[PDB]
This record gives C-alpha cells, sequence and structure tokens, in this order.
C-alpha cells in the first residue's frame, strides 16, 4: 500500500515530551501489548539517534488494558496537514439527533503503512522501575491511534467503506473523529441500535470491530435566580451581583429596580418588602436567562474553552465559550465517586459533546492541582483521545452565579 | 576490542555542515606527546590517519608523569544532532530488592570499545600540527566513540541495551542495572550458579567486544556508590560530617544544607528552613553569614539526629509500602516509608510554599502528592498513608473546598501536632451581630491610601496609610473591622481578592496583614463576610466608597 507523505509545519519540528512514571502493572500491560505489535509489525524498536518521545499510558475501556498514545503535541506540529491539507467537514445534523452511537474504529489504521519518513515523530518509551534499564523505545510503521493525521489519510478508505450502508441508509449521520465514528439518527431506539448492528458488520467485513447519545435532548443550564417569598438584604445583594454579572454576558438585563431597594447602610438579616417594578424585571431577567446568548456564534478559526466549576455533593457546572463570557453552551455534571473520579467523567461529556457539537474539543480549565491531575487522571479516563488543559483556581464568584 | 555490533547512523543538524576549526601551532613537547598517543590509539583500531582531501578539522591540545589528549569537540557538538535522553532518573537504593548475591561488572574503555556510524566518522578529523606548522599535519579520524562527543553516552547505552537484551531473555531472574560504564547484576542463587551466570556473562560481553572484571578484580560489599552505602542487608548515606567553625560563610552554609538534605533520605527528621533562610540576600561565597538563634537550635538538633548512624532496608515487593507524614513545624513536614513497622526503606521532607496563603490541610494533600510520585518513580506503587489528621476534618475540608482534592488510601494516625482548621466561615448572615460594610482605595500615584468601615448601627471609621495599593487597603479594611467587632460580625466587602484568601481557611501567609485577619478570625465566635460589586450605588457600600474615596480618588 503507497503511504502518503505527512509536511510538518515549518520552522518547528517533532514533539520532545516527557514519560511520566507508570506503575508496575501499567508497565507490564504496555510490554505484553508492544511485544505483540512489534511481532505484528505495527512498530519496531528504535536508536537513541531519535530524539523524540511522546507520552503512553495505559487505560481500561473492561478488563482489558488498552495502550494509550499522547499525541497532543505531535497534533499542534501536524495541524496543517490533518486540518486544513485534509479535513474532515462537520456535519452540523449529528447535534440534531434523537440518538447519537458512538464506535470505535481505531483498528482500522494498522491495516495502512505510515510515510517512513514521518515515523520518527512517533517515538514513544516504556519506562522502567527505579530506573533499572532505559526505556523500551518504540515508533510506528502503521497509522497510530490517537494521532489526528490517521483518521485525514483514512478518509478514502473510510468513505468506501461507508458508501453502501450511506447510500441505503441516507438519514444517518456517520461523522469520524479521530479514532472513532458519530452515528446519528432520528429513528425509534430499536431501529437505531438495529442500523448500527448493520453498519458493524459493515466494519466487520473490512475488519474493523456501543457508547449511546441523545443530543436532541441536550438543553442548557440558565443561571438560575431564586423563587422566593421573603427576601433579605444578603438575598438581595446576592442577586444583584449574580444580575450584574449576566449583564455583561446576556444581553437586555435590567437591574436598576432591584438595586434601588438596597438604601442606607442595613443590616444583612433584615427582611425588606419587595415592590411590583423589581418583580418585573426578575421575570423579564428569568425569561432572558432560560433562552441563548444574544450574538454569541461559534468561529472555526478559534479554540474552545470549557472551565468547570466544582460545587458540592457530586455536582459540578460546566461552561464553554470562545470569548471568555460569550459561552456558547453551559451545563452541568452529577455523580463510591471521589473528585478526581468526578472531574474525570466531566471533562469526557464535556468533550464527548463538544466533539458532536462543534468538531472540536475545548481547552479545559481544571480546578485541581497539576500534580494531582497527572498522576490521577489515568484511573479513571476510558477515551481513546485527551483534551488540552490548563490548571486554574475557581474564581470565588464564578462558582455561586453558576447554581 | 572494538565491539562488532551494528553502528548507530549519526547525522549532522538539518542544514549543517561538519566543523572546520583551524588547529593551532602546539610546543614541540606537546606535538611529541600527541604523536605518541595517537599512534598508539592508531595501533588498537581506536583511530585511523586520513587522506587531505577531507576537510574537517576540530582542535586537539596535549595536557599533563603522562601526558593526556584533549580534543575540543565544541563545534562539531554544536552540529551534531540531538539524541534521546539516555536515562531520566537513577536508581534509588531503597528500590533495590534485597538479592542473595550481587555482583558489579564495569565496562573497560566503555567509548573506545564501541565502533562509530563511518559515515560520520568523517566530521571527527583532527590534525597534529607539524614543528611551527610548516610541512602538512598528521591527520587521523575516530572509529570508535570519541570522549567529549554529544552522541557517545546515549550511544554506548544503545548498544549496551542491544548486546543485554539476548541474555535478559534467557535469564529473567537475575536483575541487571544499566548504569553510566557500569553493570550491577542481582540474583537470588547460591555464590557458584551466581558465579558461573556471572561468567556466563562477562563471556556473552566479550563476545561483543565488551570487557568485565574478573573475580579477583570485581568490587566486595559494601558497595560506595553515588554518595550511598549498598550493604548486604542495608543501605545508607555514606559519612556526613557537619564542619565545625567559628565564622559560617555563605558557600559553608551552602555546603551545609547539601549535606543534610542529603542525609534526609535516611535519617528522620532532618530540618533546614532556618538555615535556608540565612542565605536570602544576595549575599557573596566568601562573605560571613553570623548564625541566628533559630538556625543554631536547627544545626543543633540536626547534630543531634546525625551523632548515631542510621540505616535503611530494601524493598520487599510482596508487601505495601506504608508511608507516615508528620508536622515538624512551620511549613516543614517529614515523612517515612516502611513495609514492616519502623524498618524503613527510607525517609524525607517536604517543606514547600505553593503560593502567599495556604493551611495544614492543603500542605499535607501537597506532601501526600510528592510522597505518591516518588512511590512510582521507586517501587511503581503507591503507598497506604498514616496521615496526622482527623477523617472528619478532611471531609469537612474536601466537601467545602472549591478545588478537587484527593488522598488516595489513608488512616488517621494520632501522631501530634495534628492537622486542623483554626476558623470556619458562617454560611448565612447572623441575627443580632453588627453588619461591617468595609471599603479601602489606593492613589496610584501618591501610593497613599485609606481603609475603613460604616456599621448598620451607625459606626464608622477611617484610617489613612501611606505606602499601599488597593489590594493592601482592603485587607486592612477587613482587619480594622475584624478589631473593632464583637465576637459576631457579618462582613460586607467588594474586594474578591480578599473574600477569595479568607474563603480558603489560610493559616499561614508570607503577608503580616493576613497574619493579623488570621489571628482575628481565629479569637472570634462567628464570621460571616459577604461580597457585593462596587462603584454600583449599593446600600452601605456606597458610604464606605465616599469615606475612603476623600483626598485619594
Ligand atoms: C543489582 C543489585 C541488587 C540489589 N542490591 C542491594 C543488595 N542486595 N544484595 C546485596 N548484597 C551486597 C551488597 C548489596 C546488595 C545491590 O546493591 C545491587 O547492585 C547495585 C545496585 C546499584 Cl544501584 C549500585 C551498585 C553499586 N556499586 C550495586
Amino acid at each position: 500500500i503507497e503511504t502518503v507523505p505527512v509536511k510538518l509545519k515549518p520552522g518547528m519540528d517533532g514533539p520532545k515530551v516527557k514519560q511520566w512514571p507508570l506503575t508496575e502493572e501499567k508497565i507490564k500491560a504496555l510490554v505484553e501489548i508492544c511485544t505483540e505489535m512489534e511481532k505484528e509489525g505495527k512498530i519496531s524498536k528504535i536508536g537513541p539517534e531519535n530524539p523524540y518521545n511522546t507520552p503512553v499510558f495505559a487505560i481500561k475501556k473492561s478488563t482489558k488494558w488498552r495502550k494509550l498514545v499522547d499525541f497532543r503535541e505531535l497534533n499542534k506540529r501536524t495541524q496543517d496537514f490533518w486540518e486544513v491539507q485534509l479535513g474532515i467537514p462537520h456535519p452540523a445534523g449529528l447535534k440534531k439527533n434523537k440518538s447519537v452511537t458512538v464506535l470505535d474504529v481505531g483498528d482500522a489504521y494498522f491495516s495502512v503503512p505510515l510515510d517512513e519518513d514521518f515515523r520518527k515523530y512517533t517515538a514513544f518509551t516504556i519506562p522502567s522501575i527505579n530506573n533499572e534499564t532505559p526505556g523500551i523505545r518504540y515508533q510506528y510503521n502503521v497509522l497510530p491511534q490517537g494521532w489526528k493525521g490517521s483518521p485525514a489519510i483514512f478518509q478514502s478508505s473510510m468513505t468506501k467503506i461507508l458508501e453502501p450502508f450511506r447510500k441505503q441508509n441516507p438519514d444517518i449521520v456517520i461523522y469520524q473523529y479521530m479514532d472513532d465514528l458519530y452515528v446519528g439518527s432520528d429513528l425509534e431506539i430499536g431501529q437505531h441500535r438495529t442500523k448500527i448492528e448493520e453498519l458493524r458488520q459493515h466494519l466487520l467485513r473490512w475488519g474493523l470491530t456501543g457508547y449511546e447519545l441523545h443530543p436532541d435532548k441536550w438543553t442548557v443550564q440558565p443561571i438560575v435566580l431564586p423563587e422566593k417569598d421573603s427576601w433579605t438584604v444578603n438575598d438581595i445583594q446576592k442577586l444583584v451581583g449574580k444580575l450584574n454579572w449576566a449583564s455583561q454576558i446576556y444581553p437586555g438585563i435590567k437591574v436598576r429596580q432591584l438595586c434601588k431597594l438596597l438604601r442606607g447602610t442595613k443590616a444583612l438579616t433584615e427582611v425588606i418588602p419587595l415592590t411590583e417594578e423589581a418583580e418585573l424585571e426578575l421575570a423579564e431577567n428569568r425569561e432572558i436567562l432560560k433562552e441563548p446568548v444574544h450574538g454569541v456564534y461559534y468561529d472555526p478559526s478559534k479554540d474552545l474553552i470549557a472551565e468547570i466549576q466544582k460545587q458540592g455533593q457530586g455536582q459540578w457546572t460546566y461552561q464553554i465559550y470562545q470569548e471568555p463570557f460569550k459561552n456558547l453552551k453551559t451545563g452541568k455534571y452529577a455523580r463510591h465517586t471521589n473528585d478526581v473520579k468526578q472531574l474525570t467523567e466531566a471533562v469526557q461529556k464535556i468533550t464527548t459533546e463538544s466533539i458532536v457539537i462543534w468538531g472540536k474539543t475545548p481547552k479545559f480549565k481544571l480546578p485541581i492541582q497539576k500534580e494531582t491531575w497527572e498522576t490521577w487522571w489515568t484511573e479513571y479516563w476510558q477515551a481513546t483521545w485527551i483534551p488540552e488543559w490548563e490548571f486554574v483556581n475557581t474564581p470565588p464568584l464564578v462558582k455561586l452565579w453558576y447554581q | 576490542p572494538i565491539s562488532p555490533i551494528e553502528t548507530v547512523p549519526v547525522k549532522l543538524k538539518p542544514g549543517m555542515d561538519g566543523p572546520k576549526v583551524k588547529q593551532w601551532p602546539l610546543t614541540e613537547e606537546k606535538i611529541k606527546a600527541l604523536v605518541e598517543i595517537c599512534t598508539e590509539m592508531e595501533k588498537e583500531g581506536k583511530i585511523s590517519k586520513i587522506g587531505p582531501e577531507n576537510p574537517y578539522n576540530t582542535p586537539v591540545f596535549a595536557i599533563k608523569t603522562k601526558w593526556r589528549k584533549l580534543v575540543d569537540f565544541r563545534e562539531l557538538n554544536k552540529r551534531t544532532q540531538d539524541f534521546w535522553e539516555v536515562q531520566l532518573g537513577i536508581p534509588h537504593p531503597a528500590g533495590l530488592k534485597k538479592n542473595k548475591s550481587v555482583t558489579v561488572l564495569d565496562v573497560g574503555d566503555a567509548y573506545f570499545s564501541v565502533p562509530l556510524d563511518e559515515d560520520f566518522r568523517k566530521y571527527t578529523a583532527f590534525t597534529i600540527p607539524s614543528i611551527n606548522n610548516e610541512t602538512p599535519g598528521i591527520r587521523y579520524q575516530y572509529n570508535v566513540l570519541p570522549q567529549g562527543w554529544k552522541g557517545s553516552p546515549a550511544i554506548f547505552q544503545s548498544s549496551m541495551t542491544k548486546i543485554l537484551e539476548p541474555f535478559r531473555k534467557q535469564n529473567p531472574d537475575i536483575v541487571i542495572y544499566q548504569y553510566m560504564d557500569d553493570l550491577y547484576v542481582g540474583s537470588d542463587l547460591e555464590i557458584g550458579q551466581h558465579r558461573t551466570k556471572i561468567e556466563e556473562l562477562r563471556q556473552h560481553l566479550l563476545r561483543w567486544g565488551l570487557t568485565t572484571p574478573d573475580k579477583k578484580h570485581q568490587k566486595e560489599p559494601p558497595f560506595l556508590w553515588m554518595g550511598y552505602e549498598l550493604h548486604p542487608d542495608k543501605w545508607t548515606v555514606q559519612p556526613i560530617v557537619l564542619p565545625e567553625k567559628d565564622s559560617w560563610t555563605v558557600n559553608d552554609i551552602q555546603k551545609l544544607v547539601g549535606k543534610l538534605n542529603w542525609a534526609s533520605q535516611i535519617y528522620p527528621g532532618i530540618k533546614v528552613r532556618q538555615l535556608c533562610k540565612l542565605l536570602r540576600g544576595t549575599k557573596a561565597l566568601t562573605e560571613v553569614i553570623p548564625l541566628t538563634e533559630e538556625a543554631e537550635l536547627e544545626l543543633a538538633e540536626n547534630r543531634e539526629i546525625l551523632k548515631e548512624p542510621v540505616h535503611g532496608v530494601y524493598y520487599d515487593p510482596s508487601k505495601d509500602l506504608i508511608a507516615e507524614i508528620q508536622k515538624q513545624g512551620q511549613g516543614q513536614w517529614t515523612y517515612q516509608i516502611y513495609q514492616e513497622p519502623f524498618k524503613n526503606l527510607k525517609t524525607g521532607k517536604y517543606a514547600r510554599m505553593r503560593g502567599a496563603h495556604t493551611n495544614d490541610v492543603k500542605q499535607l494533600t501537597e506532601a501526600v502528592q510528592k510522597i505518591t510520585t516518588e512511590s512510582i518513580v521507586i517501587w511503581g506503587k503507591t503507598p497506604k498513608f498514616k496521615l496526622p489528621i482527623q477523617k472528619e476534618t478532611w471531609e469537612t475540608w474536601w466537601t467545602e473546598y472549591w478545588q478537587a482534592t484527593w488522598i488516595p488510601e489513608w488512616e488517621f494516625v494520632n501522631t501530634p501536632p495534628l492537622v486542623k482548621l483554626w476558623y470556619q466561615l458562617e454560611k448565612e448572615p447572623i441575627v443580632g451581630a453588627e453588619t461591617f460594610y468595609v471599603d479601602g482605595a489606593a492613589n496610584r500615584e501618591t501610593k497613599l491610601g485609606k481603609a475603613g468601615y460604616v456599621t448598620n448601627r451607625g459606626r464608622q471609621k477611617v484610617v489613612t496609610l501611606t505606602d499601599t495599593t488597593n489590594q493592601k487597603t482592603e485587607l486592612q479594611a477587613i482587619y480594622l473591622a475584624l478589631q473593632d467587632s464583637g465576637l459576631e460580625v457579618n462582613i460586607v466587602t467588594d474586594s474578591q481578592y480578599a473574600l477569595g484568601i479568607i474563603q480558603a481557611q489560610p493559616d499561614q501567609s508570607e503577608s503580616e496583614l493576613v497574619n493579623q485577619i488570621i489571628e482575628q478570625l481565629i479569637k472570634k465566635e462567628k464570621v460571616y463576610l459577604a461580597w457585593v460589586p462596587a462603584h454600583k450605588g449599593i446600600g452601605g457600600n456606597e458610604q464606605v466608597d465616599k469615606l475612603v474615596s476623600a483626598g485619594i480618588r
């Protein structure tokens, strides 16, 4: 099979990312996996003349250990190839479907050889305990799982594999994002589940051997205003602040009447009777809050940002935007689950939604300690992709403004 | 011997050519020494004579009783490609399993025992100049890995890996530690089967041009390796001698700290905070630093720890690791790792400052992360923790904190001082407590400011400050209200900065203003802190704003 030449972006070159320490069990799982891939010719041992490195981890999903290569740096360094040169158009219909099934299709890539002059950039190391031995180093001879260039090259083969199925089912949306297929329909749940089984058989004939979303049922988490009888000084202070903030993002928010009620140096606990003008503006603000943001639109040339807040008792809120308050989507996540397990689950849910909606993973702003997250994320991770992340300190007031 | 192993294909950096650096005319005595060295090396196969068609050159030098040849590979090293970073981490003794028999095999003339890619040999060209540089020089190039060259450590290690591979596949119950040009071989076999398996190893290595010491030349325990002592059933750091001196210079304290830091991996309780504090202040090496009372006390406690020797035990993979942490004092933490009660594998300390304002609960979790990581490196597994924190203290903190926080498997251990939260903030406003509306304002030009409050019960105050910031004035305002209030307080601020600091329950700060605030918060019975936006005509906020703005803004 003839390889497609991968032309790395000018100036900068390959990734030189450190391998993070791995537990004994994960190391062993990786050595067994890699021995096999080496025998099957998928990967081959490398010399020290290869200065490149990308991290490797071991996840589950399953009782089976699976290898996960972090190609985040390689992907950034090949952006011209997979996004502009080659490029998978994202269907706007996918988010409108009653059902979206997610299919792991990454096993396809190993039947397609990688350009001989690009293999060096796919280098990774299996580390050892207490640095007994230098790490086991390998590079790929086939399209690697996790590299954005893989579905880009495999596009043509994927189109052929899918042509009959698509022709027979013209109202089924099939989208390929990295190692997965997103299959959407407006069929009855039983019929949808039947059509995906049919598609698996088509996949099965080429080699390639689910996860069920409901996008039409995806609703916003509006900024909620308290619905109460007796309003305290604190309560309205809390309201004006919540409302003063929403007025930056939402067009048409009014506060003058509510603000007007707070006159003089009063005690926080003092119950102050409401006016039937202030009651009208909160009713109008409520009405704006339940609706989408006016004037906020997706720009394909700009990165997506996701911010998460720990709300306590297994609940988490999140927002997706490109401009710091001009937010495209806001939602929530609910849970023996611990904080890292919960945050891992939430980052993955938000990411699947971003893929469905925009065809782009967001850049996360995680309210955790880098090191905690670095040691722990792999224990609960189950996706075949990894999004980008930053470590932040949730501003105290952002949390309460979102429930 | 020069290994018959396959060569590593070395390349120069993209868009770069080899070095072409002129040889400087040397003394007759230097030229003579180089000629002797080089002819010997040439007979050995290490270097070969070249024609004058090769245009590359690296300078040579002879230093002195014997003469050593020194090749300056600075230019070639700048043109040679980047290599894979050798081994990122070194073996820790505590991660070593206790083996029945262990032998150390150093490889003799390591670099010289491994060939250099034929296509790269041209770039190692050097010239022995003729007397007064009249006649053309004697030109040579390397056939083996040259000392001082960029690729040598990587290419050697990689060749040694390739060679050991078949032996590793057929002898899985034999540990081989690969460190630099040494091999550390351990087995759980009786003397005889190990002395045999080592000869088989020594022999397998000879088939590959690699020479190692024989039984009479092989080192005997205890091994003095990398500042450690490796004994048959224990390990320790080599002798630490704390210098006694009248006057301590910057260099003396620097060396002391290093020695103590090194000793900290086995000797529990080592403290270095007061010694470190002396080092901040740009003073010169030779400059004498008088010790503080506290540094003297810290040194004394350390001399006591070091008095009698301590050792660490090796690793048993069939057993779990227990890690115990103790609060040593301010910002200082000490830990011990063991499998069998009080027979430590290793010890250590944590004494960091993550931010400007923190608490013991945050510090404890930071030390648990540091220990966890360290365990993965050394043993490939996390330890079980024994922490001086009550489960109730932990769940109260985790539950109410904004950050995702997590300690893996733990148990409380009643080892004082215990970890606690020194104060708690109210969730709802207090009935029958005075409501202080606090504000601060600082003129950015004059650097002057005012801080004050207006209460719901008619009170008022305003203090002038001279070398301030808005952040400092807003914190002063909080302090003011905490000082002039009762034992129950409702405080309303427009500063998210201040709100943020206080909501985090700090018990220690770099800021004295924050430590003064903490002292007040602990004293108090109930405190409720609320926030309002600034400059919007909100209640008592507009009133403090005008009060503090007078003259300021
Ligand atoms: C391969 C090996 C295994 C266990 N022990 C720990 C041990 N088990 N049994 C022993 N018997 C005698 C002495 C130590 C012993 C060792 O020391 C050892 O050799 C080394 C490892 C390192 Cl990092 C540096 C040096 C060096 N130089 C030697």
